[PDB]
């Protein structure tokens, strides 16, 4: 459940008063719900030693893989999840760059400051490696910009805020063909709901069929996972645009 | 602001009884009581 | 749990109402006056170096045309974007250095005690208003606040 | 026989989490903490 | 045999590849007949169209 406050007026003497009856809402997530397969057949099975093994291993790691990149860009619509990204987009959480196709030191501090002071407070940030070495260029001649010094590793802190780190998100503005580039994401992460349902469940076919429904010599392998998420108050962030002439 | 969704009824709680209500007829019949009742050990009973 | 939440409701409210009109109060109507309506077009209203821009001489001129008993007990006022773009005037290190990147908002500014004004005026150029009060300092004790 | 409301669906409890989400922007001004307050009685105060 | 209820714990699909679904199967075996048809006095009440 999310609502608003009551709307208060300056009136003066013997003046009826306003209805000021807040309204609410209801933000909702439905769960969603992933699979994976890997059939075998019989001979290898046999002969390839030690293949469970390695088939768990592969199993984690495309697990690991699908739900990094949904949980930093979900479409939403259809079978999956919703992303931060894609949930921000279009949303007035948007910004433009003070320079059209240019990332400056002062886009920095506008994505900082036009949040609401309410939120700023206990907000992270969240971009890709690219943008954050983009950052520690900025400086020349040691002044305010010198995040840190070459030689060093990377900073834990930004405007005494912070950092994360994310791959999945968009990195250069020139050379892919996108219109849009959303680089670089602040705002209050308390506002980004995760439901999970059941981690990742192996289960082992001892038997598959074929298209006259008797078997034909081959064993399988089921693994699902169960996870849902979306973003409840999007006016906690401030996500960047760099808007490019497409 | 009353019991509209959208005016405050997305507050109230949900209430349910768990319990199933059988909708179905059924049918009592007496026969097994008073039938002759012999193990069958094979596909047909011969006499 | 209406009544807890529909006094919490009223409370964010209030808080939310009075700030703004402390800030920005038209004093016409039904409203009280804010500072910002109360020290425009009088005396107190100072004109950049130059036109559209905004550098730390103004900032140093808006300190010091201040008469000395007034200077020596006072504090600022104006919105976290003013601030940001003070921090942006030093580039090479110089006496600019207010504080580096990858720290928190400072306490001081020349030895002052330093607050923040959320509806106060922002940004001079994507605005569209003709005039843009965006500095203020000032001995408050001077401002009166008078509740019943 | 899934999760269609009327193919079983209607077996599955309903989880709502009662607190509130404000979602207010709100303000922040600092003026009372440097300002000068008196108490008045009536309506007017003169100096 | 009585009332038996087995737990099919995987139902495939078009492809000959799991959809995600369980089963519940039950069967039941019964034959019966009468012996001698001198022991009874069935009634019926004869309508005419």
């Amino acid at each position: 459940v999310s609502s608003a406050a009551v709307q208060w007026s300056w009136d003066a003497e013997f003046e009826e008063v306003s209805d000021d009856s807040p309204e609410f809402g209801q933000p909702e997530i439905p769960v969603k719900k992933a699979q994976g397969f890997v059939p075998i057949s019989i001979e290898a099975l046999q002969d390839e030693a030690n293949v469970t093994e390695t088939v768990a291993l592969l199993f984690a790691e495309g697990k690991d893989e699908l739900e990094a990149v949904t949980l930093t860009t979900g479409t939403g619509q259809g079978n999956q999840p919703t992303g931060i990204v894609t949930a921000l987009a279009g949303t007035a959480a948007e910004i433009a760059p003070v320079t059209a196709e240019t990332f400056a030191l002062a886009d920095v501090y506008a994505v900082y400051e036009q949040l609401a002071a309410r939120h700023r407070r206990q907000g992270a940030w969240l971009a890709n490696n690219l943008i954050y070495n983009k950052i520690r260029q900025f400086d020349t001649q040691g002044g305010a910009g010198l995040w840190t010094t070459i030689g060093n590793g990377e900073p834990s802190q930004l405007l005494g805020r912070p950092v994360g780190e994310a791959e999945a998100m968009d990195a250069n503005w020139n050379t892919s063909a996108s219109a849009d580039n959303f680089v670089l994401l602040y705002g209050n992460f308390q506002n980004y709901v995760i439901a999970d349902r059941i981690g990742m469940t192996v289960e082992f076919i001892p038997h598959l069929f074929g298209t006259n429904r008797r078997p034909n010599g081959s064993r399988g392998w089921f693994a699902y996972y169960r996870m849902g998420a979306d973003v409840v108050n999007p006016n906690a962030f401030r996500l960047l645009n760099v808007e490019t002439a497409s | 602001m009353g019991l509209t969704k959208a005016d405050g009824g997305y507050l109230v709680p949900f209430q349910l009884d768990p319990t199933v209500i059988i909708t179905s007829n059924g049918s009592l019949n007496d026969i097994r009581r008073f039938a002759r009742q012999v193990v069958a050990t094979g596909d047909v009973w011969h006499g």
